[PDB]
């Protein structure tokens, strides 16, 4: 029982290596997004000084 | 070959109708009211077997996409209405260039 | 072309395109960060509804 | 300037010829592959260890492959005028400055 | 017997549930309610491919 | 002769469990068939897809 418990408990809380360092990297991969198209981003306001100037 | 090739079959031999098959495998046809004129008849051994109704008068606005073959027929009619649409720029077109060469020859 | 001073047809065009070309890398940019083409209801309308089911 | 003017058509107009053959050429790329596999399988098939029912097996992929080239050749087009379906034909590409400089282009 | 027979019958169940449950968007394949439906891959009209699953 | 299918496998005899192993036999073929049916069109859909984005 106590073996057969402690699998249950492992398939309900103990963490799959497998599936979670993917959604890290994953994440990972979004941040850099994200932080690229920002980067983008901030310049806009840039391309309106051109007209004025 | 099966009714959805033969739809196929019959919008490549030719361009004046646009054959297509509903949800129950009929073949539906459509003649464009700017490329014909009056009723289309249907003969031959494939028209008697298949059977063919009256025509009936749809539009842009009749068009319903709930039924694939509502959604089949719809590209059909947009496109006997993409080249109205068009037929009618290419006029316009023509006279603004008209006008174009009326008006530098009013100022010579 | 009448040589105007009050009318800049010339830049109003010019202006209409740069405001299509500044919505245009908008949807680009917000469809980038988060990884999704369908964003809102705008981009696919059924498109959204049966990758919202899946 | 007739000239300059008639070249610059004829620039156009043979820009035109080679994306014609360009699409009807990258079609053929796909039926050349099509029918590589279809080859594979022609030869899998012939195999002595081969009993009734995987023959059958890769008669519903040569089937399958084989309606596909012909849809190949009843689909593909140039803003709707068919090519590969046999019914472009003959036509000439005018490419010069002059009435009767042009190049006859035919595909089977 | 019984025994290989009461798997026999929970597999043969199973089958049933494989062929009801299989949902594409809640659109079920498996169950023999699909059909035949036309799958539109040209850019005209008229231009699909027949699919069924039995 | 009576019809016979997979939910009728009864193997609690000899003689159904006999007759079992053929039903299985003419329902795998069944299944194996209409998988490569599939499959021949998945790589019919396949060439497809290259030559519409050709």
């Amino acid at each position: 029982v106590n073996e057969n418990v402690n699998a249950s408990r492992s398939r309900i809380r103990d963490t799959d290596y497998a599936r979670e360092t993917t959604a890290m990297t994953k994440a990972q991969i979004l941040q850099q997004a994200s932080t690229s198209v920002l980067a983008q981003a901030k310049q806009s306001p840039s391309a309106a000084l051109s007209l004025l100037g | 070959d099966d009714l959805e090739e033969l739809a196929t079959y019959i919008n490549g031999q030719t361009e004046d109708v646009k054959a297509s098959v509903g949800e129950d495998g009929k073949l539906q046809l459509f003649a464009s009211s700017q490329k014909v004129n009056g009723d289309v008849t249907i003969g031959g051994g494939l028209g008697g077997e298949i059977g063919f109704d009256a025509g009936r008068n749809v539009t842009v606005a009749d068009v319903n996409v709930s039924t694939v073959a509502g959604s089949q027929e719809a590209v059909s009619i947009l496109d006997g209405a993409l080249k109205a649409v068009d037929s009618q720029r290419a006029s316009l077109g023509a006279f603004q260039n008209r006008f174009g060469h009326a008006i530098s020859n009013l100022d010579n | 072309m009448a040589i105007n001073v009050n009318t800049n047809v010339s830049a109003m065009t010019a202006q209409r395109y740069l405001n299509g070309a500044a919505d245009g890398m908008q949807k680009s940019m917000e469809r980038l960060s988060s990884g999704y083409k369908i964003n809102s209801a705008r981009d696919d309308a059924a498109g959204l509804q049966i990758s919202n089911r899946l | 300037t007739s000239q300059s003017r008639g070249l610059d058509m004829a620039v156009k107009n043979a820009n035109d010829g080679i994306s014609i053959a360009q699409t009807a050429e990258g079609a053929m790329n796909e039926t050349t592959n099509i029918l590589q596999r279809m080859r594979d399988l022609a030869l899998q098939s012939s195999n002595g260890s081969n009993s009734s029912s995987e023959r059958r097996a890769i008669q519903e992929e040569v089937s399958a492959l084989n309606d596909e080239l012909n849809r190949i050749a009843e689909t593909t087009s140039f803003g709707g005028n068919k090519l590969l379906n046999g019914s472009f034909g003959s036509k000439s590409f005018q490419i010069g400055a002059d009435s009767g400089e042009a190049v006859m282009l035919s595909m089977g």
